[PDB]
């Protein structure tokens, strides 16, 4: 049992405790860690590699699932309306909630012993890790059903299957548009955006669309954005008393907070009107994830940054310099050289003391240490890894929304009008949302607008 | 692998017609660089006490976190140009791209 043992026996790779740890005084204890499943179990021939359980494509598989039995189970098979299943026990001000999962070992039940609210069921298994993630999953579930209803009235001749697939296709396209038009320019900054994601031309069947092993660790740069609380706000965007700022170590797997503490509208409001944490070289990640990760469901609070580093070792990822060289970036060999790259000598000194050489700095650690690119939230190394991955997911996807034959010229012109704030308007009781760009807008009322001003998705070009 | 289709499969299979598992679920990640293991093929760096990586001792992941990541919560800097929605879309998007299973 990796969960309770400190013995390093496969598949356990527990994180050891250093002397003078600020939290774990018992040096015979450990932070539990299971090695990722090998692609070829027991082999002495193959170089160990890991598995991606999901479709790499930006296809809303977190909504629909990446496996056929699960995809079937998430659908409402009780009629021919092509809808996804909704919670049968609870509603959110008369609006759909995700169905519950029928888990034997449900972590969500341990977050509030009396509430007895189990984990939700979505396309991806992690849907209940934080209520803000649950809210985004619920929002998209509602958007599919809203689309499947709006298509039934336009085309009464279409059966269930056609309604489900056509709504799935639109949802998939919305995730692509929001990701590449609004999200990625703000992650990468404009120079990295032009370098790694130049204007789309067309599908290219020679572009490998797989997720690279390094991306699974590099995309964890998001851990530096995490706030130590979940912020909830009322219809006037004011702190929702009681508990408007719940510590993160009290929200992990707390599906009950979505059912009994106001639904998803206060959560979405808090996401829109609260600023993200800024990654700074001496303020990398908060103690709610660094000291108290999942503490109410486990024997010990975990350390997400430390888990990231142990994971990159588990995955056999090369160090910082090898990745800088892969990207065509200079490779600092010493503390003085690293100081220049990081434009921060104190940070270089700290890194060198730990690692001895920039060749050994773990990819996440080195990546998040780099100064941020102008109007971006990653340095050159992460911009390269992330930008290269997303170009492959776009140029390598036959069903990319702009690819000839996926949608008509008219359907594409209609899809270009979508936005995440408008999705929030059509599926919640929220009447005042963030102005575009939703990822930039963070101050109420300065960056907020009325839903009526936002154009809706015109489905006219879907009439058969 | 059908010659003509209108919708994606659930597994991602057949998106690439020449190599139909590419981007499909439950497959090995692609590698952009050869892996680096203590024994060259399976054991992670830090697995064996005393075994150095490229001439240097392996730092404990928890020690790196304590020495480099740890900072006083009261000091947190809010990002004037990013919403928490920027953080949440990231995790949501990540959950459309990869999930690395464990035993
Ligand atoms: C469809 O996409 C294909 C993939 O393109 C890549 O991915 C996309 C997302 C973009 O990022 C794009 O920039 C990427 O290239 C694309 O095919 C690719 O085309 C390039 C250019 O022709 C090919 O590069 C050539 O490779 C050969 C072979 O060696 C390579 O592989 C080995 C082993 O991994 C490496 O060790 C090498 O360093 C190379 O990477 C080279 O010999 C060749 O270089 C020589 O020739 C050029 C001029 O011809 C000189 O400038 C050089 O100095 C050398 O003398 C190129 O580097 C690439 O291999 C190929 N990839 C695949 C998978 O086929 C295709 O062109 C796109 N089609 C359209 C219409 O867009
Ligand atoms: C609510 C905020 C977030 C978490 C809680 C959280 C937690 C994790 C954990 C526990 C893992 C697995 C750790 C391990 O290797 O043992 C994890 C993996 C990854 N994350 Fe995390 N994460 C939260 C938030 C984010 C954000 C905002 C991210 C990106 C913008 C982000 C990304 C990822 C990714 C892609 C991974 C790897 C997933 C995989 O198995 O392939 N996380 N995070
Ligand atoms: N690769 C990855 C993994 C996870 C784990 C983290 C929790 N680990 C243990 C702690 C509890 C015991 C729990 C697993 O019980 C679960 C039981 C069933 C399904 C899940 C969780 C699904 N699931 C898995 C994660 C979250 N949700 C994660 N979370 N956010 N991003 C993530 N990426
Ligand atoms: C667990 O959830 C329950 C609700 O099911 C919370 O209980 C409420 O607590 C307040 C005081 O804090 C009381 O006024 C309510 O009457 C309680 N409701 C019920 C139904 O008991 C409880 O606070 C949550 N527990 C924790 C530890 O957060
Ligand atoms: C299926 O759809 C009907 C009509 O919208 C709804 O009343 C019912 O609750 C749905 N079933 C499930 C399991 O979501
Ligand atoms: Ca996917
Ligand atoms: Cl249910
Ligand atoms: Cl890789």
């Amino acid at each position: 049992n990796c969960e309770t043992s400190c013995v390093q026996q496969p598949p356990c790779f527990p994180l050891k405790i250093p002397p003078n740890d600020p939290r774990i005084k018992n040096q015979a204890d450990c932070i539990p860690f299971f090695r990722s499943c090998p692609a070829c179990p027991g082999s002495n021939i193959t170089i160990r590699n890991q598995i991606n359980a999901l479709t790499s494509f930006v296809d809303a598989s977190m909504v629909y699932g990446s496996e056929e039995p699960l995809a079937r189970n998430l659908r409402n098979m009780s009629n021919q309306l092509g809808l996804l299943a909704v919670n049968q026990r609870f509603q959110d001000n008369g609006r759909a909630l995700l169905p519950f999962d029928n888990l034997h070992d449900d972590p969500c039940l341990l977050t509030n012993r009396s509430a007895r609210i189990p984990c939700f069921l979505a396309g991806d298994t992690r849907s209940s890790e934080m209520p803000e993630l649950t809210s985004m999953h619920t929002l998209l579930l509602r958007e599919h059903n809203r689309l499947a209803t709006e298509l039934k009235s336009l085309n009464p001749r279409w059966d269930g299957e056609r309604l489900y697939q056509e709504a799935r296709k639109i949802v998939g396209a919305m995730v692509q548009i929001i990701t590449y038009r609004d999200y990625l320019p703000l992650v990468l900054g404009p120079t990295a955006m032009r370098k790694y994601l130049p204007t789309y031309r067309s599908y290219n069947d020679s572009v490998d669309p797989r997720i690279a092993n390094v991306f699974t660790n590099a995309f964890r740069y998001g851990h530096t954005l995490i706030q130590p609380f979940m912020f909830r706000l009322d219809n006037r965007y004011q702190p929702m008393e009681p508990n408007p700022r719940v510590p993160l170590s009290r929200v992990f797997f707390a599906s009950w907070r979505v059912v009994l503490e106001g639904g998803i509208d206060p959560i979405l409001r808090g996401l829109m009107a609260t600023p993200a944490k800024l990654n700074r070289q001496n303020q990398i990640a908060v103690d709610e994830i660094r000291e108290r990760l999942f503490e109410q469901v486990m024997r010990i609070g975990l350390d997400l940054p430390a888990l990231n580093m142990q994971r990159s070792r588990d995955h056999g990822l090369p160090g910082y310099n090898a990745w800088r060289r892969f990207c065509g970036l200079p490779q600092p060999e010493t503390v003085g050289q690293l100081g220049t790259v990081l434009r921060n000598l104190k940070l270089a000194r700290k890194l060198m003391e730990q690692y001895g050489t920039p060749n050994n700095i773990d990819i996440w650690m080195g990546g998040v240490s780099e100064p941020l690119k102008r109007k971006g939230r990653v340095g050159p190394l992460l911009a390269c890894i992330i930008g290269t991955q997303f170009r492959k997911l776009r140029d390598g996807d036959r069903f990319w929304w702009e690819n000839e034959g996926v949608f008509s010229m008219q359907q594409r012109q209609a899809l270009a009008q979508i936005s995440l704030p408008r999705i929030i308007c059509d599926n919640t009781g929220i009447t005042t949302v963030s102005k575009n760009n939703i990822f930039m807008s963070n101050s109420y009322p300065r960056d907020f607008v009325n839903c009526s001003t936002l154009p809706a998705l015109n489905l006219a070009s879907w009439r058969e | 692998c059908p010659e003509q289709d209108k919708y994606r499969t659930i597994t991602g299979m057949c998106n690439n017609r020449r190599s139909p598992t590419l981007g499909a679920s439950n497959r090995a990640f692609v590698r952009w660089l050869p892996a680096e293991y203590e024994d060259g093929f399976s054991l992670p760096y830090g697995w064996t006490p005393g075994v150095k990586r490229n001439g240097f001792p392996v730092a404990l992941a928890r020690a790196v976190s304590n020495e480099i990541v740890r900072f006083p919560t009261d000091q947190l800097t809010p990002d004037q140009e990013r919403s928490l929605m920027f953080m949440q879309w990231g995790q949501l998007l990540d959950h459309d791209l990869d999930f690395t299973p464990e035993p």
